[PDB]
């Protein structure tokens, strides 16, 4: 994977991830229980910039919703 | 689904149903009042009956 297309890449899968908890929280709110029974705790994702080793910059990692 | 017993759960499955279609017009049989109209040939019921 090409290094530009790499840090644009990883970006689009974060905002998808974003969204996507975005649009459970929005369609579970007045939820009263979960499967096992339990509220349904709104849900976040987790930003961090990317590529630990090298420049300090690129990419974006959504790790630990 | 089954109910667990270990966590107090809603018994959640989905039913929907419909409609509220009307199922009988009752005959309310008691016995009216009684009205005088001074005519001879009138007459009223007291208790159940009908004229043929």
């Amino acid at each position: 994977l090409l290094n530009i297309f790499d840090i644009a890449g990883s970006a689009l899968a974060a905002q998808s991830k974003r969204l996507n908890v975005a649009a459970s929280n929005l369609a579970n709110a007045d939820s009263v229980t979960g499967p096992d029974g339990q509220p349904y705790r709104a849900k976040q994702v987790v930003f961090q910039v990317d590529a630990a080793p090298g420049q300090a910059t690129g990419g974006v990692k959504v790790a630990s919703v | 689904g089954a109910q667990s017993s270990e966590q107090t759960t809603l018994p959640s499955g989905l039913q929907i149903g419909t409609g509220v279609r009307p199922v009988a017009t009752e005959r309310l049989h008691s016995q009216g009042n009684l009205s005088q109209t001074n005519n001879s040939k009138d007459v009223a019921i007291k208790g159940q009956g009908f004229f043929q």
